[PDB]
């Protein structure tokens, strides 16, 4: 029962090895409201929270750590997550969030515009999406795998997440896709996790820690998200904000991990293993550049 | 020589009634830091609350350019301490109120170096 | 509730004497154009100037948003008609001044609708 | 004596075949200044006679042209040359301008940094650049070829620029690049124009017609520029704005001017020819798309 004083749940290893078919989500306590700190929004609880959990992960934290954050602004205009991100981040951490429409930021750099017209040219540490399209909840429609966004995620890391890196993508009942569960066995570990301030809803965050850039295991998508509602329709979680009430270990360790330059043909099994530990980041360290694409058209006469 | 005045525009929306900019972004934190105004992460003491600077920021709040000469942002990417008897209005706050350049502290909200 | 109002403050500027914005950009053309108050091209009649209009647009101008809830500009992108005895101040003509949806002429600086 | 009455000066062939030594360039009229119009900028009016100048050559026109402005921002903060451009060009002409600082402006899209972070999927029909360091102007320094914004140009002309397109750089006594001069040898066609209005300034426009791909003569960069400071120094220019007063045919035609994509392998002679008298233009079709790098750091502790 002492989930209550956790940041969240995350999947138990066990119901990620069953082979489930997908049903409709049915939580217990639908609708029911966790109760804040005073004048606390709901989305700084919620990423405080899955900051609290990922510290409990072997993230490689490097010096000049490289973090981009997807899906970044709120229907107020601002950007309550970046600004968990930079207060978690180590001081000086490149942040760099987007969204599809205008925001405030407190990110080093913002990109505005949809996420398929981002493109930068190096890579990164720690990829955070908290994309969402609230149109996803139908109801009267099947439940299949959705591309949209999640075809730019799944590429993204495959191309320009470091050796080492890790990610957490939003996902729920509705909003999922297959190939990024497949991803999740590239990934020296993985899991789903529940932010126990938003318990009653179908969310997750889908987290790969530590990238190996390979299958280590073959995970069937479809299979693992209906594996995941089984979970969640089994499962109740009681609705908590306790964690966020102490705050004296939120900080992210500077761990100093080591980064270093390497080609397909070095990366043995010793490197494997230390990609695998959140002791070692693969990529280049040269400076970051970003940009978005701009469609030009004339619609005069 | 015409510049818009957001700063005299928000000072005298206020003094007419009008609701302070909200959506402020309130942080988490031990409240047990320095107390200090305007910092890198948060440092709200027990007196205090932290928000992010940027949704602080009248300038950036309303999309019009900083009264920099180089259009530098104060606020973006910090955190700014708010009193907690005031922090029904971080923007107002922030606009009205001057960081003292020897101690950090808030002009009148923390700074002694008067004594 | 909070909004900037700068078609007013520039309002006010003017009326207390303050010098109208400058730099406007003239177009050369032949002045034998429909006099219509805005358009794809330079269409300035005998008693018009034309001006590219983004140099004419108060918002465009002092790096606000537009009052559009889409933002979208009337005039950037093509030519305002200006009457030469108002060219001394083409911001302060558009925006006091309102287009006829029916002819395109200036209500009340070529529009005739009215009989 | 009938140069008043044109919208400026091109540098006469015979010019163009002789071999210079670089001189200081010293012009009889320098520091007088044209009588412009009542209440017109000298850079509308500048910009306009070249515009009246390129409509005497053979620019291939189509249907959605490609029109890119480089240095396009005043110290006014607004962009009187893109302005006379789009008056100029055909109405819906897509038209993209660029400059180090901010300024507003009438394109279609407007890029603001160094010329060297805008980057481009298509290609363009027209580019226009009027960059320019007012430092260069540096008297008691030799004038060497310089670097810069003309090494992006000269990149961007032999990667961007579409068969049949043409340019308009400005140079001056000291802002010019030898590259460039030799590039101009890839036209079917070139010359450096100075404006009547401007006739006391070592400025020119070096224009090159239908773009070609390939060196049709080879050209000597310093020996042309020597030859260019040869023409200024001993052809006083008189200062005009005659051109100014008559603007019936001052729109570009729309020729509807062909595009076609073609491959490297299938550009035989008789496609050269077209190309070569403003008939047609190869190069994709596809939608423009633009983006400016953005360098992104953390300043913080
Ligand atoms: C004691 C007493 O009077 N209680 C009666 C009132 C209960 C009210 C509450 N809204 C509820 O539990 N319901 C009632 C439905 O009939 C069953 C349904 C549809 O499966 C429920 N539900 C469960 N998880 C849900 C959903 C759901 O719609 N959606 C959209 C989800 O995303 N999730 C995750 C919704
Ligand atoms: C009758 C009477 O009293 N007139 C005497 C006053 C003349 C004043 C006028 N400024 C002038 O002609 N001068 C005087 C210099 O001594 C000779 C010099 C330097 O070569 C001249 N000059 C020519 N082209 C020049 C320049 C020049 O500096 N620069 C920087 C150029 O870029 N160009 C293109 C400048
Ligand atoms: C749940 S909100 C995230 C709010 C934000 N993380 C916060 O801290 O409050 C989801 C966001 O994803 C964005 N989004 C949805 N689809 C997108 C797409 N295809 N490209 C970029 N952003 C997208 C929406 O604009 C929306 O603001
Ligand atoms: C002579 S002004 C051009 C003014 C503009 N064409 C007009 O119509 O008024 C030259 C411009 O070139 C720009 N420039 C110089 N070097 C540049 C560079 N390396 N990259 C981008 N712009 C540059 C300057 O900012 C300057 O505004
Ligand atoms: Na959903
Ligand atoms: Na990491
Ligand atoms: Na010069
Ligand atoms: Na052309
Ligand atoms: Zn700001
Ligand atoms: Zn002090
Ligand atoms: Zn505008
Ligand atoms: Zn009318």
């Amino acid at each position: 029962s002492s989930q209550a004083w956790q940041p969240g749940v995350a999947m138990p290893n066990l119901y990620k090895m069953q082979r489930m078919l997908l049903e409709k989500c049915d939580l217990q306590n639908y609708g029911d409201s966790a109760t804040l700190p005073k004048g606390i929004m709901m989305n700084v609880a919620k990423y405080t929270q899955l900051c609290q959990y990922l510290n409990t992960l072997t993230l490689a934290v490097p010096y000049n750590m490289r973090v981009i954050h997807f899906g970044a602004g709120s229907d107020k205009g601002v950007a309550p997550g970046t600004a968990v991100l930079r207060q978690w981040l180590p001081t000086g951490t490149l942040l760099v969030d987007s969204d599809l429409n205008d925001f405030v930021s407190d990110a080093d750099s913002t990109l505005i515009g949809d996420c398929a017209t981002v493109h930068t040219a190096n890579k990164w540490d720690l990829i955070i999406s908290d994309m969402y399209d609230p149109k996803t909840k139908n109801v009267t429609k099947e439940n299949d795998s959705k591309e949209g966004f999640f075809t730019y995620i799944c590429g993204f890391i495959q191309q320009k997440l470091a050796l080492g890196g890790s990610v957490a993508i939003k996902i729920t009942e509705h909003s999922w896709n297959a190939d990024l569960y497949k991803l999740m066995g590239h990934f020296a570990w993985w899991t789903a996790f529940v932010t126990n301030v938003n318990a009653s809803s179908s969310e997750a965050f889908l987290i790969g820690c530590n990238y190996l850039g390979k299958p280590r295991e073959q995970i069937d998508g479809y299979v693992m998200h209906a594996n995941y509602i089984f979970w969640r329709n089994t499962n109740p979680i009681q609705l908590s904000s306790y964690s966020l009430f102490d705050m004296s270990k939120f900080p992210l360790k500077l761990r100093g991990t080591a980064v270093m330059s390497l080609k397909e043909g070095q990366i043995n099994d010793m490197i494997l293993s230390l990609l695998s530990k959140g002791r070692l980041i693969i990529r280049e360290n040269n400076r970051v550049v970003i940009s978005s694409d701009v469609l030009v058209n004339n619609e005069n006469l | 020589a015409f510049a818009v005045d957001a700063a005299k525009a928000y000072k005298d929306y206020l003094a007419s009634g009008g609701q302070p900019i909200t959506n402020c972004v309130k942080m988490l934190c031990t409240h047990t830091g320095t107390g200090q105004a305007i910092t890198v992460t948060p440092e709200a003491n027990m007196d205090q609350e932290s928000f992010g600077g940027a949704s602080c920021c009248l300038y950036c709040r309303c999309h019009i350019d900083h009264p920099n000469p180089k259009g530098f942002c104060d606020l973006k990417g910090k955190y700014v301490q708010i009193p907690t008897t005031c922090a029904n209005d971080p923007v107002g706050f922030t606009l009205k109120n001057t960081v003292c350049t020897v101690c950090g502290m808030w002009k009148g909200y923390g700074c002694s170096c008067d004594q």
